């Protein structure tokens, strides 16, 4: 849909959300992507705003995640370090 | 069953 980045500082517990979807563990019958399933109080994500459960992630920092495994996506989005660019796309 | 990862 529309792309969105969102730019992120790191906390301390991380990035303040959690992740499905990927290649071998479809979040939605015949689509791979990854998709956002919570946003937990008190992290980065919900304090900054923009990000919202059911949103698509596209890239993260210099790292794509279009078609990637539920692994790739998670060391991607975990080997990150202080400020994040997110590149996401709203539900339709 | 699938896999739910913090982040």
């Amino acid at each position: 849909a529309a792309i969105m980045e969102i730019k992120l500082i790191k906390g301390p517990k991380g990035l303040g959300f959690s992740i499905a979807g990927g290649v071998g563990n479809q979040h939605i019958p015949g689509d791979n992507s990854i998709y956002v399933t919570k946003i937990i109080e008190g992290g980065a994500a919900h304090k900054d705003g923009k990000l919202q459960i059911g949103d698509k992630l596209l890239a993260v920092n210099s790292v794509c995640l279009e078609e990637v495994t539920h692994e790739e996506a998670v060391t991607a989005l975990k080997n990150t370090s202080d400020f994040v660019y997110l590149k996401v796309a709203k539900p339709t | 069953n699938e896999k739910v990862s913090c982040v």
